[PDB]
């Protein structure tokens, strides 16, 4: 989510099930 | 010309409810060929060749074009919603009538002549006709019931006067408490008659068309076995000195009638039909009676234990219906015929092998047999894989029915895809599914 | 003619996959 | 040609007429109509349609009594037009839009905090089939068109179904690689559950051209946690080239009728067909017809082929309207035929194309078929079974096989070019499971019934 | 004191001129309407039509009608077309009406096109026999 040009899909991942679960 | 036949099949005929099943009853084959085509045979078999069924579309789709008939069926297809009655059903498709009905339920399994009711309807020109029998004790074993339940009933009361064809008194106790009355009136005309209790109906009626004329008006009616019939027989005598439409529609004003020649010309009516007075048999204004039978089989598949006495109790009726159509089939893999009932039905599609005797009972297709297995006066249906250490005494059998190994049941009753384990005992049918 | 009809479904005549009818006709 | 719909988007003119534009990127079709079409995948379990809905809303129709054919496939299609935000500094999906065809080509940003004007990207066209089989066997033999596809692959569900292995067996089959997997139910799938399906996707997904296809989960169940798909609808956009110039030819796909009783003579219209356009350019006011036509027995038994023809007046797509028409989507005509031919989708499965254009029509053909499943018998001689081509189903007669050939009749008379797919499928237990595929070899003609007064 | 009458026609065209052709021979009956008795050109479903007429005297709106589909008839027949006709000129009732009102009403709602979003098909059992 730092950078725009791709993006690690388990950092995505550890974002998106962090932000569904608490915030 | 002479008549126009009408089968009732819209969803229960007259009541699903009373029994649970997983395929729409008209669907139901019992004894192979599906229960809706043994009306459609003796239909055929009279010289009727027009009939106009009422069905949903879902039965439509669902019988897939399995037999041709050399009748003219005109299916229509009924709107689903959730039900209508058959009154409803009947005005729905009016349009098409021309001539007199002769209306018919769709789970009539019988072995009656249709003569004497039409016999009686030319006689005597009237305008109702019903075939009718003794009530039929039913005594067999239960249908996995446990044994022990009981339920209660209207006696109903039917006063055939005295000759056993003139109707005049039909009722229910169910609205009664513990007494009858009657008008009183009728006594001094017709002064000895009798009554009936017990009986059975069959939903075969032949009407005619200012019955359904005046039924189209009225719109509290129903309907035609519940209200229509006990109305017609109070007013044979309510007011009948008083009047023998704009109020209620009365019935009395749709009855024109006279002896004209034009294309069907007649004789002299001096001494042509029993001529003995100036006029004997002219006018009517309305007449009901039935055509009480005594021995036979005209039975009506509506419950479950009906079920098992039409599925055990025709089997013999079939040869000589189809005397060229075997009870054995060459379709299906016979391994032994000297193990086989004689008075048993197979189909198309099985598999047998050693003890493999279904005694007394019938089986359908895609069965799968192996040792040790009877169908002992049971009924095993369709897509059925059963092995060694089998056997069963009289029940209902469905899709998809799994029996592995050493299971020994008595009266097993069982719904689609219930597997079942070995040693197992099903002494009540109970449901499972 | 035969036990063979099985209808089982409407047989309309302006069908364009099965067509009997008057199809064209002219003067 | 000319096409504006809505003053959303800006007026095409009618005057230039030229086909020199062959481009998929052009200003007034990435905005205007569908023409890049993807399908999505993926059986049981997911229900693709909630999916589909999140991004374009209530998709396919149906008729309950189609009547007279009941065998028309029931392929269902949406439209959608993706643009993504634009924002000087947009934590994606901050950079995302994407919604329905209504917004403009170029829509004024609103969102709080920052203000300007986003464009889109690309008209995209989303396909699927509520069954399973019916799917794959109607895009094998060249019925559905698209350039890329989706997998759903449930994530309320065991390791991945044989329903997944047949899938990559179809996609196998077409040599297509454009394929993203996107995991599903996230939301109920907890942390340890969601590695194991990633490494059960990454386990089966090798020594096949989908491997190393992106992977996403989706929370599609609830529709909600949607922003992955969210960032990368724009981020993976994959080219889809595209040739558009040659000659015009359809494939009807469905058919109605848009009068209603009690129309005074005044305000009668001629029906209306819809399908999908494989090649060439449609122009409005422009000849068309169709080959096989109306098939009549005559008393020697010989079709009466008659390719009828009349001039199209009015094209559109959707809700818009929209005149010289381009490849990709699905486009529906309202041609000049009397509507009592073109009500309740009459007759499916036809041709459509500029006079002259008029192939082969064949009824007598010769195949060369390939099994698929592991062991299968050999083609069965003279053997009753169905076929499927284009979009129509009927009950062929095999004549002769040369052990892996065949030659086979038509009961029924069918417009084909030489050379292109074929499916066929066995009458088995109480329906028809597909047993093959195969191309078209060479084709003896049926008599030339093409004739006029 | 009047009365209304009813007819029943069918007309197609299968050439190259399409409904065109059957829009401008339809448009020719009313074309002949006479000045007092008038006729509604009215459709059900195609390719049927329903012709209506408010009249005093039985004869000449007859007559004028079956001149009237007669020379659409050859119009049609100009043009490669079909003609057929099934329910003579009759007098009418009101129960007539009632009864062709609800058929149409009952026509109009099969004819509408209902939502087919369902994602489950019954496609596992599609035999005919």
């Amino acid at each position: 989510a730092g950078s725009e040009r791709d993006y690690t899909y388990e950092e995505l991942l550890n974002r998106v099930f962090n932000i569904m679960r608490e915030k | 010309m002479e008549f126009q036949a009408v089968v009732m099949a819209v969803g229960g005929g007259s009541r699903m409810t009373d029994l649970t099943s997983s395929i729409p009853k008209p669907l139901l084959p019992v004894g192979n060929k599906p229960l809706i085509w043994y009306p459609l045979n003796l239909l055929e078999r009279v010289g009727f060749e027009e009939v106009i069924v009422v069905t949903t579309r879902d039965v439509q789709k669902a019988l897939c074009a399995e037999f041709k008939m050399k009748m003219k069926p005109d299916i229509v297809c009924i709107p689903d919603d959730a039900d209508m009655g058959t009154a409803d059903s009947l005005r729905y498709i009016y349009p098409k009538l021309k001539t007199d009905v002769l209306v018919l339920s769709c789970d009539l399994i019988t072995d009656v002549a249709l003569h004497e009711v039409v016999d009686l309807f030319r006689a005597y020109d009237a305008s109702l006709a019903m075939l009718m029998r003794k009530g039929q004790d039913s005594i067999e074993p239960v249908p996995g019931q446990k044994g022990k339940k009981k339920a209660v009933e209207q006696r109903d009361f039917i006063g055939v006067d005295s000759t056993g064809k003139r109707l005049l008194f039909m009722a229910n106790e169910a609205d009664l408490d513990e007494e009858l009355v009657i008008k009183g009136s009728i006594l001094q005309k017709h002064p000895r008659i009798r009554f009936h209790t017990g009986l059975v109906d069959a939903h075969l009626y032949c009407l005619k068309k200012y019955i359904v004329d005046f039924l189209m008006e009225n719109g509290s009616i129903t309907s035609i076995r519940s209200e229509l019939i006990p109305y017609l027989v109070r007013k044979q005598f309510s007011s009948a000195s008083s009047q023998q439409e704009l109020k209620s529609l009365d019935i009395y004003s749709f009855i024109k009638e006279a002896n004209t020649l034009n294309l069907a010309p007649y004789d002299a009516c001096w001494n042509a039909c029993r001529g003995d007075r100036w006029e004997d048999l002219s006018r009517s204004q309305v007449r009901c009676y039935v055509h009480i039978m005594k021995e036979g089989l005209c039975s009506r598949v509506s419950t479950l234990g009906l079920y098992m006495e039409a599925n055990r109790q025709v089997p013999k009726l079939l040869s000589a219906l189809c005397p060229e159509e075997p009870p054995v089939h060459s379709s299906a893999q016979i391994v032994s015929k000297h193990l086989v009932g004689v008075d048993s039905l197979i189909g198309p599609e099985t598999q047998i092998g050693e003890k493999s005797s279904i005694k007394r009972s019938v089986i359908g297709s895609s069965c799968l047999i192996k040792d040790r297995v009877t169908i002992t006066n049971c009924l095993l249906m369709n897509s059925v894989t059963v092995e060694e250490g089998s056997n069963i005494q009289g029940s209902v059998i469905c899709n998809n029915a799994v029996i592995e190994k050493g299971a020994d049941i008595k009266d097993c009753l069982i719904g689609s895809g219930q597997r079942i384990e070995a040693k197992a005992k099903r002494v009540n049918e109970v449901i499972v599914g | 003619g035969l036990h063979l009809w099985n209808s089982f479904c409407s047989v309309d005549p302006y069908n364009p996959q099965n067509f009997t009818a008057t199809i064209q006709t002219a003067a | 040609g000319v096409t504006l719909g809505q003053p959303h988007l800006s007026r095409q003119d009618l005057t230039t007429l030229d086909v020199t534009k062959l481009t998929p990127l052009s200003h007034e079709v990435i905005s205007r109509q569908a023409t890049i079409n993807i399908g999505t995948i993926g059986h049981v379990a997911h229900g693709k349609s909630t999916v589909v809905k999140a991004i374009s809303g209530v998709h396919t129709v149906r008729f309950k009594n189609e009547l007279e054919r009941n065998i028309t496939i029931k392929l269902g299609y949406a439209n959608a037009k993706i643009y993504k935000l634009d924002d000087p500094s947009c934590p994606r999906p901050e950079c995302y839009r994407s919604c329905g065809s209504s917004t403009p080509d170029e829509f004024p940003t609103d969102i709080p905090g920052t203000k300007g004007n986003f464009k889109l990207v690309r008209h995209v066209s989303f396909v699927d089939c509520p069954g399973h089989d019916i799917l794959m066997a109607t895009m094998l033999n060249g019925a559905a068109v698209m350039d890329a596809a989706l997998l759903l692959i449930a994530g309320n569900e065991s390791c991945p179904q044989p329903q997944t292995s047949e899938h990559l067996a179809a996609i196998e089959i077409m040599k297509l690689k454009h394929i993203l997997i996107l995991q599903n139910k996230i939301d109920l799938v907890k942390e340890s559950q969601a590695k194991e399906q990633y490494e059960q996707i990454l386990a089966f997904v090798q020594g096949t051209v989908a491997e190393g296809a992106p992977i996403i989960p989706i929370s599609a169940q609830l529709k909600y946690n949607i922003e992955v798909v969210c960032e990368y609808i724009v981020k993976k956009i994959p080219v889809p080239p595209r040739d558009f110039t040659s000659e015009p030819r359809l494939i009807v796909i469905r058919s109605f009728d848009v009068n209603k009783p009690g129309c005074e003579v005044d305000d009668l219209k001629g029906g209306v067909a819809g399908g999908s356009i494989l090649k060439g350019v449609l122009k409005v006011g422009q000849e068309i017809e169709v080959r096989p036509g109306i098939v009549s027995k005559d008393s020697e038994g010989k079709l009466m082929c008659k390719p009828i023809f009349s001039k199209i007046v009015s094209l559109f797509a959707e809700h818009n309207d929209l005149q010289y028409a381009a490849p990709g989507g699905l486009i529906g005509v309202g041609t000049k035929i009397d509507p009592t031919l073109c009500r309740a989708d009459r007759m499916v499965g036809q041709v459509l194309g500029a006079v002259g254009a008029l192939p082969e029509i064949f009824t007598e053909l010769e195949i060369s078929y390939f099994l698929l499943r592991a062991k299968v018998q050999k083609l069965s001689k003279n053997e009753v079974l169905m076929v499927n081509i284009g979009s129509l189903s009927t009950g062929g007669r095999v004549s002769a096989v040369k052990a892996d050939l065949g030659k086979i009749v038509l009961t029924n008379p069918v417009c084909t070019e030489v050379g292109e797919k074929i499916a066929l499928s066995r009458r088995v237990e109480k329906h028809w499971r597909l047993i093959g595929w195969g191309q078209i070899r060479r084709g003896v003609t049926i008599k030339p019934t093409v004739d006029d007064d | 004191q009047a009365v209304k009458i009813r007819a029943d026609i069918e007309v197609a065209c299968y050439g190259y001129e399409g409904i065109d052709a059957v829009k401008e021979a339809l448009r020719a009956g009313l074309n002949c309407s006479t000045e007092n008795m008038p006729i509604k050109i009215n459709l059900i479903a195609p390719p049927r039509y329903v012709m209506t007429t408010t009249t005093l005297e039985r004869t000449e709106g007859l007559s004028v009608l079956s001149q009237a589909m007669a020379v659409i008839k050859e119009k049609i027949e100009e043009k490669r077309g079909v003609f057929n006709v099934q329910m003579e000129p009759k007098v009418v009732t009101d129960t007539d009406e009632t009864e062709l009102a609800r058929q149409m009403e009952r026509l109009e709602r099969e004819n509408a096109e209902v939502d087919g979003d369902d994602d489950a098909e019954e496609m596992e059992a599609k035999a005919e026999d």
